[PDB]
C-alpha cells in the first residue's frame, strides 16, 4: 500500500501564492488517481479535483477552476496543489487522498495548514494569573498565566522549567483582532503556594522571544 | 547489481521444443516489484513480448495470445532463475530470445511496464540440419604500403551452422578499427563471416595479431594466428 | 452546484444501532451516485470506510454496512463502539465530480458524566498598567464536551468582549474550555462585580469576582 | 498486439540536427509509454519510460512528450554514438521501430584485396576477399573481374552497421571457387565504384604471386 506525506504547515498574505505537495512512497498492485479535498473550521469537507498520475487526467470543482492547479511529478511520485491569490477563506487544512478501483478514499495524507493573515509578527505580552487573596481557602490552589497579542502560531508554555506537569491545562488559543491569546493554569496544594517558586516559561520562535514570570497574590 | 544471464540451446528442431532459461543476480525471483518476461525479436514479427512469470502471493503466468497454447514460464526459487518453453516450434519461431524485469520502474509506486534490464539474448534457429563448427583462415596482409602506411588484415569463418560465432582480436586489445561483417548464407546452408582490421604497418613487424572465435554450438574456439 | 445534506450531530451509547443519510439536493440518491464514506478521527485522521454504495473497505468491521434507504444512502453502524466516535462523510458522483456532505458528528458515551470546574480569574497588575483588562475563566473537567458559556456584569448579561474556546481533550479524557472577557481599565473600575455562567447538560455552575477583593 | 506505427519508420539527418519520431499509441495512458534504443546486437535499453522520464544513463539531449494518443521522441543535438533503432511501447505493444542514421561527409572507400590462404586451397575451396574500408554513403559497388572477364555470380556481399564513431560503412565481398576453377585463371580482381572517386578503383592479384 501507498503512504502519503503532505508539506509543512504555510502562513501567507493575502494576494500570495502556495504550492503543497503531496508525496507517495511505498507501492500499489493497482493504478490509483489522487485527489485534492479542504476542510473549512474543521468540519466542512470540499473536492477541489483530482489529477490521474497515468492518463493525466483532471477535473476541478467549478468554484476551484483557476484558483487551483493540479501537477504531479512523476519521477519523485509527488502531487502538486497550487493555490492563486490567497484570500482569508483559503485558510484551511488541504488533505490529498488516494482512491483506486474501489473508488472509496482508502489512503490520505495529514493535511497541510494554510493560513492566510496580514497580521505581522508581534510578540506576546504574559501576565499572571493568580486567586482573589480572600478565596486562600481551601487544600488546593489553581493558578495560571495568561499569553495575549501573539502572532503568529506557535507558541509553547511550560511551568517551572517543565518540572511541573501534573495539574496544568493549556486551552487552545482564540484569534482576537488577528493576534492569539492564550492560558494556562495549574492545581497546587495550598501549602505548596505561595510558599514555592511557581514560574510559567512562555516560548514564542516566531520572534525569538523567551519569557519566564513567576506568580505572588 | 541486477544481470540477466541466458542460457540454453539455440538451435532447435521442427516440432520440438525450445527451452531456455535466465539466471537472475541481484534481486530474487519472487521480490514483490520483480515480474520476469520473455520478448523477442525476428525481422517479420519486430519486437513481441511473450509472456510472464510474477510472485504475488502466489506464482502468476501471462501469455500473449499468439503463442498462449504452447508456451510455459515457470521460476526456480531453488536456483533463482525462470524458465522459457515453447512446444511445437516453427521457422517462425526463429528469433532472438531476450528476458526482461519489468516492474523495477515504477510511478506513484506502481508497475508501469518498463523493461529496464535485459539478458544478453539468445538466438534462436529453429531448423533440422546439424551443428558444423568453422574453419578459421588467415587473410595476410600485403607487401603493400609495409614500410609506411596502414595495412588491413582479418580472419575468415567459413562453414558454421547455426549463428551466431564471435570474433575478437588479442583476446579484446585490439577493437579499434576491427569490423566484422554480418555472416552470410551460403548455397550450402551453412555461414560464413570475415573479420578484418587496419593497424599500422610499421606495427608488423613488433605486434602479433590473433582473431580469437567462438562457435558455443558446437563448442568450437579457436585463435588464428594472422602474420605476412 | 448540487449539495449534499447530511444530519449536522448525534448522540448514542454504546450497543446502540445508529443509522447516518446522505441526501442529494437534485433528486434522489441512486446507485450511479455510487455513495462513499470516509471516518474522520481526532488528530485528522481519514480512513475510508464504504464504497459503490455498500461495499466495505478492507479492515473495516461488518458492524458497518452502506444501503440506500429510499431515496437517500445510508450507513448503519450495528452496535455502535465509542470507538466510533468520530466525524462521518459521504460523498457522492455527479457524473464526471465527487461532492462532498458536511459531515455527522457521532458521539458514542463512553465515560461518566462530569460537571465542569470552574475557575475564574481576575485582571492582572501588569495589564492594568497597559489599560487593558480581561478576565480569564478556566472550565475543566467536564463529560460531555458541550458547554454553553455566558458572562454576567454586576449581575447584568454581556453582549460583547467575549471569546470562548472550543472543548478539547484533557490528559484524564474529559473535556477542557477558557472563556475570555477582554475589557478596557476604566470599565473594569466602574463596575464591582463580575461573574462568568457555564451551562451543561441542564445544570449551571457559575462563578462570581468583586473588584473590592483584588 | 499488432505493431504501432511509429513515424517516420526510418531517417537521416546530420550531427547536430533535432530529430523527431511519433508513435502512434491507441490510447493516451502517457505513463505506460516508454522508449528504448537499440544498438546492433545489443539489448534495447530503456531510454524514457512515461513518456518523459528519462532511464539511467540517458544524456539530456534525449526527451519525450505526448499529446493524445501521439507520442514523441526528441533527439535535440543528433550525435554520431545515437545511430540505433528507436522503438516505443505502451503496455504489451511495441511500436515497429524507427532506424537513425547519420548524414556526414563523403568519404570514399579504401580498397584492399586478399588472395586465399594456402590453408584454405588445400582444403579445395577458394575464397577470394575484397575489403571496401570506412566509406560513405553506403551505395559502393563491387564488380569481380577474372582474367579482366566480369562475373555474374559466385560472390556474396555484406555491409556493416554504420560506425558509431566516424559514420561510416563498410563492406566485403568474397568470391568462391572450387580449387580447380581457381587454378585456370591468373588475375584476379575487384572494381569499386562509390560517389567518393573520380573513377573506379582496382585492386587485383596475379594467382601464384599472390
Ligand atoms: O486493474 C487491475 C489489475 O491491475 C494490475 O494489472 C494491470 O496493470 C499492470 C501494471 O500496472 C499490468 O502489468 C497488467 O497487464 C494489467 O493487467 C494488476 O497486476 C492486476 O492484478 C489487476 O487485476
Ligand atoms: O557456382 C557454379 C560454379 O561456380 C564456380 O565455377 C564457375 O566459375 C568459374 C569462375 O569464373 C569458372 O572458371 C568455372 O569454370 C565455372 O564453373 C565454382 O568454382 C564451381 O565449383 C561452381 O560449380
Amino acid at each position: 500500500e501507498v503512504q502519503l506525506q503532505e508539506s509543512g504547515p504555510e502562513l501567507m498574505k493575502p494576494g500570495a501564492s502556495v504550492k503543497i505537495s503531496c508525496k507517495a512512497s511505498g507501492y500499489s498492485f493497482t493504478s490509483y488517481n489522487m485527489h485534492w479535498v479542504k476542510q473549512s473550521h474543521g468540519k466542512s469537507l470540499e473536492w477541489i479535483g483530482y489529477i490521474d498520475p497515468f492518463n493525466d487526467g483532471t477535473t476541478y470543482n467549478q468554484k476551484f477552476k483557476g484558483k487551483a492547479t493540479l501537477t504531479v511529478d512523476k519521477s519523485s511520485s509527488t502531487a502538486y496543489m497550487h493555490l492563486s491569490s490567497l484570500t482569508s477563506e483559503d485558510s484551511a487544512v488541504y488533505y490529498c487522498a488516494k482512491l483506486g478501483p474501489y473508488w472509496y478514499f482508502d489512503v490520505w495524507g495529514a493535511g497541510t495548514t494554510v493560513t492566510v493573515s496580514s497580521a505581522k509578527t508581534t510578540a506576546p505580552s504574559v501576565y499572571p494569573l493568580a486567586p482573589v487573596c480572600g478565596d486562600t481557602t481551601g487544600s488546593s490552589v489553581t493558578l495560571g498565566c495568561l499569553v495575549k497579542g501573539y502572532f503568529p502560531e506557535p507558541v509553547t508554555l511550560t511551568w517551572n522549567s517543565g518540572s511541573l506537569s501534573s495539574g496544568v491545562h493549556t486551552f487552545p488559543a482564540v484569534l482576537q483582532s488577528d493576534l492569539y491569546t492564550l492560558s494556562s493554569s495549574v492545581t497546587v496544594t495550598s501549602s505548596t503556594w505561595p510558599s514555592q517558586s511557581i514560574t510559567c516559561n512562555v516560548a514564542h520562535p516566531a520572534s525569538s522571544t523567551k519569557v519566564d514570570k513567576k506568580i505572588e497574590p | 547489481q541486477v544481470q540477466l544471464q541466458q542460457s540454453g540451446p539455440g538451435l532447435v528442431k521442427p516440432s520440438q521444443t525450445l527451452s531456455l532459461t535466465c539466471a537472475i543476480s541481484g534481486d530474487s525471483v519472487s521480490s514483490y516489484n520483480a515480474v520476469w518476461n520473455w520478448i523477442r525479436q525476428s525481422p517479420s514479427r519486430g519486437l513481441e513480448w511473450l509472456g510472464r512469470t510474477y510472485y504475488r502471493s502466489g506464482w502468476y503466468n501471462d501469455y500473449a495470445e499468439s503463442v498462449k497454447s504452447r508456451i510455459t514460464i515457470n521460476p526456480d526459487t531453488s536456483k533463482n532463475q525462470f524458465s522459457l518453453q515453447l512446444n511445437s516450434v516453427t521457422p517462425e519461431d526463429t528469433a532472438v530470445y531476450y528476458c526482461a524485469r519489468s516492474g523495477h520502474i515504477t510511478v506513484f509506486g506502481v508497475n508501469v511496464d518498463a523493461f529496464d534490464m535485459w539478458g544478453q539474448g539468445t538466438m534462436v534457429t529453429v531448423s533440422s540440419a546439424s551443428t558444423k563448427g568453422p574453419s578459421v583462415f588467415p587473410l595476410a596482409p600485403s607487401s603493400k604500403s609495409t614500410s609506411g602506411g596502414t595495412a588491413a588484415l582479418g580472419c575468415l569463418v567459413k562453414d558454421y551452422f547455426p549463428e551466431p560465432v564471435t570474433v575478437s582480436w588479442n583476446s579484446g586489445a585490439l577493437t579499434s578499427g576491427v569490423h566484422t561483417f554480418p555472416a552470410v548464407l551460403q548455397s550450402s546452408g551453412l555461414y560464413s563471416l570475415s573479420s578484418v582490421v587496419t593497424v599500422p604497418s610499421s606495427s608488423l613487424g613488433t605486434q602479433t595479431y590473433i582473431c580469437n572465435v567462438n562457435h558455443k554450438p558446437s563448442n568450437t574456439k579457436v585463435d588464428k594466428k594472422v602474420e605476412p | 452546484q448540487a449539495v449534499v445534506t447530511q444530519e449536522s450531530a448525534l448522540t448514542t451509547s454504546p450497543g446502540e444501532t445508529v443509522t447516518l443519510t446522505c441526501r442529494s439536493s437534485t433528486g434522489a440518491v441512486t446507485t450511479s451516485n455510487y455513495a462513499n464514506w470516509v471516518q474522520e478521527k481526532p488528530d485528522h485522521l481519514f480512513t475510508g470506510l464504504i464504497g459503490g454504495t455498500n461495499n466495505r473497505a478492507p479492515g473495516v468491521p461488518a458492524r458497518f454496512s452502506g444501503s440506500l434507504i429510499g431515496d437517500k444512502a445510508a450507513l448503519t453502524i450495528t452496535g455502535a463502539q465509542t470507538e466510533d466516535e468520530a466525524i462521518y462523510f459521504c460523498a457522492l458522483w455527479y457524473s464526471n465530480h465527487w461532492v462532498f456532505g458536511g459531515g455527522t458528528k457521532l458521539t458514542v458515551l463512553g465515560q461518566p458524566k462530569s460537571s465542569p470546574s470552574v475557575t475564574l480569574f481576575p485582571p492582572s497588575s501588569e495589564e492594568l498598567e497597559t489599560n487593558k483588562a480581561t478576565l480569564v475563566c478556566t472550565i475543566t473537567d467536564f463529560y460531555p464536551g458541550v458547554v454553553t458559556v455566558d458572562w454576567k456584569v454586576d449581575g447584568t448579561p454581556v453582549t460583547q468582549g467575549m471569546e470562548t474556546t472550543q472543548p478539547s481533550k484533557q490528559s484524564n479524557n474529559k473535556y477542557m474550555a477558557s472563556s475570555y472577557l477582554t475589557l478596557t481599565a476604566r470599565a473594569w473600575e466602574r463596575h464591582s462585580s463580575y461573574s462568568c455562567q457555564v451551562t451543561h447538560e441542564g445544570h449551571t455552575v457559575e462563578k462570581s469576582l468583586s473588584r473590592a477583593d483584588c | 498486439d499488432i505493431q504501432m506505427t511509429q513515424s517516420p519508420s526510418s531517417l537521416s539527418a546530420s550531427v547536430g540536427d533535432r530529430v523527431t519520431i511519433t508513435c502512434r499509441t491507441s490510447q493516451s495512458l502517457s505513463s505506460y509509454t516508454h522508449w528504448y534504443q537499440q544498438k546492433p546486437g545489443k539489448a534495447p535499453k530503456l531510454l524514457i519510460y512515461a513518456a518523459s522520464s528519462r532511464g539511467s544513463g540517458v544524456p539530456s539531449r534525449f526527451s519525450g512528450s505526448g499529446s493524445g494518443t501521439d507520442f514523441t521522441l526528441t533527439i535535440s543535438s543528433l550525435q554520431p554514438e545515437d545511430f540505433a533503432t528507436y522503438y516505443c511501447q505502451q503496455s504489451r505493444t511495441f511500436g515497429q521501430g524507427t532506424k537513425v542514421e547519420i548524414k556526414r561527409t563523403v568519404a570514399a572507400p579504401s580498397v584492399f584485396i586478399f588472395p586465399p590462404s594456402d590453408e584454405q586451397l588445400k582444403s579445395g575451396t577458394a575464397s577470394v576477399v575484397c575489403l571496401l574500408n570506412n566509406f560513405y554513403p553506403r551505395e559502393a559497388k563491387v564488380q569481380w573481374k577474372v582474367d579482366n572477364a566480369l562475373q555474374s555470380g559466385n560472390s556474396q556481399e555484406s555491409v556493416t552497421e554504420q560506425d558509431s564513431k566516424d559514420s561510416t560503412y563498410s563492406l566485403s565481398s568474397t568470391l568462391t571457387l572450387s580449387k580447380a576453377d581457381y587454378e585456370k585463371h591468373k588475375v584476379y580482381a575487384c572494381e569499386v565504384t562509390h560517389q567518393g572517386l573520380s573513377s573506379p578503383v582496382t585492386k587485383s592479384f596475379n594467382r601464384g604471386e599472390c
